[PDB]
RNA sequence: GGAACUGAGGCCAUGAUUAAGAGGGACGGCCGGGGGCAUUCGUAUUGCGCCGCUAGAGGUGAAAUUCUUGGACCGGCGCAAGACGGACCAGAGCGAAAGCAUUUGCCAAGAAUGUUUUCAUUAAUCAAGAACGAAAGUCGGAGGUUCGAAGACGAUCAGAUACCGUCGUAGUUCCGACCAUAAACGAUGCCGACCGGCGAUGCGGCGGCGUUAUUCCCAUGACCCGCCGGGCAGCUUCCG
């Protein structure tokens, strides 16, 4: 089930058994890459880039077409995100709740939700330090979080 | 024996349950949209010949 | 607690009540009229 | 219970089960060719689209995302692919 | 005056009835090459082909552009920003 | 203008596979008495002003304190204050629990479902430590209709028949600090796997013979049938 929520759900994606590019797809590996470079310069996350290609360009899986993942492609060209996408979004959510909470002292529920969000930040940051994505001095601070993202 | 008798009652309940949902499907559908299968040749998947 | 008994009795009777109601059902201005 | 062969499910049995609970997983989504009205250019659109898809020729709205499937505009024609 | 009104609407209803019968026959029915036309006579709701409908869906996407187009996500977004 | 040999620089990037009916994140349309701030309506109650009428009104088992010819109670019109959110209201829904119900607006958050999006083991349980925690209660402010521990009055029949009546202190309401307890129950640790049928029910999705409304905006629904998930609950059961 969920790490914090009591509910347990089964909604997810199911990848097909066949890993080959379909015949009707007329884009090449090089053509897909320049589309990725164009959308990244527009300020789109790798999750959103893959959504756009699926919906409009008929690219079901970038990995099957080019042989590389979207984040790996961007890193090679030099368009790497400053912070990991899942960590970046969690910090953004904590800033929004803390900004709301400073104008509403009586919102006990928002105070409780803020604790849960910060716990996921600590778990995610500890994992990233072990993988050496983050320096072994990076720390999450409430005042520093606004400048972080 | 009670073990055999219980399974007879249960399998009768399931069989009539499948029949009830089948007559509902044919009622709320096109008259020709439902193929009709004989109970004997229902169990034959294919004859390779 | 006998508060559940009346609830469980009512729930079953409602299901049987669904069964019976299913069985029970089994010139220019002329357009506005 | 009914006797089922775990090794050889029938085609009607597997298409009814949840996509993650089949013997081998398979999605229920697909890609389709849609033909725009006003200009007859063909566009490839995912069935469960999450973004508004515009015709490349004339920037006409082709579909609008919903909860399960993208609803298509009136007057366009579509074909499943593969 | 009454006769002309009755004669006019009798012909109008006959034309309307024929169009509905033809549309019902054509509903579904993939043609040669297998194209299927999208109409309101199906069970799935469809987007109308009107100017108001297009402006409504495009406006909803435009309000979301702030959330989905980021300004400080990438490393390059920081370095030419400092310039 | 051509070719063949060869020599050193500058930036960026440096990685075993897959994509778990493990987990996190993103995206889409919905959904809910979940929370916070403002706004708004409804009778009722209480108080006040005026008008009409005239001996009682109240309360009990019976009464008596109490109010009344300077008009009580009752009928009409208007004004003000504080609380409260009936019927619809379900064994339905939401929240970690405690708990949560008038309209409209705003702020942040969330479950489930849908996904051929993304990361790639980031996970489970947990002394220490931390946030929350009905009611009553303590401290400092603001108010006070109703109800009301305490207290003062009036009575005290039946009877194993056993705790009334009038006035009503603290409180009950709001804003801040504490306090940390309930039969705060399924009198019943958590995570994972396996292990029978049958229908309903709430939400989301898919397919559909037909009815019923229709869309400037707002909106694409109401009913019926089959199927798939996660919930709230049931009826029946084999082995154990
Ligand atoms: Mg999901
Ligand atoms: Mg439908
Ligand atoms: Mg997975
Ligand atoms: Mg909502
Ligand atoms: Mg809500
Ligand atoms: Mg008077
Ligand atoms: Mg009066
Ligand atoms: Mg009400
Ligand atoms: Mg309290
Ligand atoms: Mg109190
Ligand atoms: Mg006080
Ligand atoms: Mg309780
Ligand atoms: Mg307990
Ligand atoms: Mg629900
Ligand atoms: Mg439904
Ligand atoms: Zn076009």
């Amino acid at each position: 089930g969920r790490m914090h929520a009591p509910g347990k759900g089964l909604s997810q994606s199911a990848l097909p058994y066949r890993r080959s590019v379909p015949t009707w797809l007329k884009l090449t590996s090089d053509d897909v890459k320049e589309q990725i470079y164009k959308l990244a310069k527009k300020g789109l996350t790798p999750s959103q880039i893959g959504v756009i290609l699926r919906d409009s360009h008929g690219v079901a899986q970038v990995r099957f077409v080019t042989g590389n993942k979207i984040l790996r492609i961007l890193k090679s060209k030099g368009l790497a995100p400053d912070l990991p996408e899942d960590l970046y979004h969690l910090i953004k959510k904590a800033v929004a709740v803390r900004k709301h909470l400073e104008r509403n002292r009586k919102d006990k529920d928002a105070k409780f939700r803020l604790i849960l969000i910060e716990s996921r930040i600590h778990r995610l940051a500890r994992y990233y330090k072990t993988k050496r994505v983050l320096p072994p001095n990076w720390k999450y601070e409430s005042s520093t979080a606004s400048a972080l993202v | 024996p009670k073990s055999i008798y219980s399974q007879i009652q249960e399998q009768r309940i399931m069989k009539e349950a499948r029949r009830r949902k089948e007559v509902n499907r044919i009622k709320h559908s096109k008259p020709g949209s439902v193929p009709l299968v004989s109970e004997k040749k229902k169990h034959v998947v294919a004859v390779v010949k | 607690s006998t508060a559940s008994l009346v609830k469980r009795k009512r729930k079953v009777m409602d299901e049987e009540h669904r069964d019976k109601v299913r069985q029970s059902l089994q010139s220019a201005l002329d357009r506005f009229v | 219970p009914l006797a089922k062969d775990l090794l050889h499910p029938s085609p009607e049995e597997e298409k009814r089960k949840h996509k993650k609970k089949r013997l081998v997983q398979s999605p229920n989504s697909y890609f389709m060719d849609v033909k725009c009205p006003g200009c007859y250019k063909i566009t490839t659109v995912f069935s469960h689209a999450q973004t508004v898809v515009l015709c490349v020729g004339c920037s006409t709205v082709l579909c609008q995302p919903t909860g399960g499937k993208a609803r298509l505009t009136e007057g366009c024609s579509f074909r499943r692919k593969q | 005056l009454r006769v002309e009104v009755d004669t006019f609407m009798e012909a109008y209803d006959q034309k309307i009835a024929e169009e509905e019968a033809k549309a019902k026959e054509e509903e579904g029915v993939p043609d040669e090459e297998g194209w299927v036309k999208v109409t309101r006579r199906g069970r799935r709701p469809v987007l109308p082909r009107t100017e108001a409908a297009s402006l409504r869906v495009l406006e909803r996407e435009r309000r979301k552009r702030s959330r989905k187009e980021l300004l400080n996500f990438y490393a390059w977004q920081h370095r030419e920003s400092k310039m």
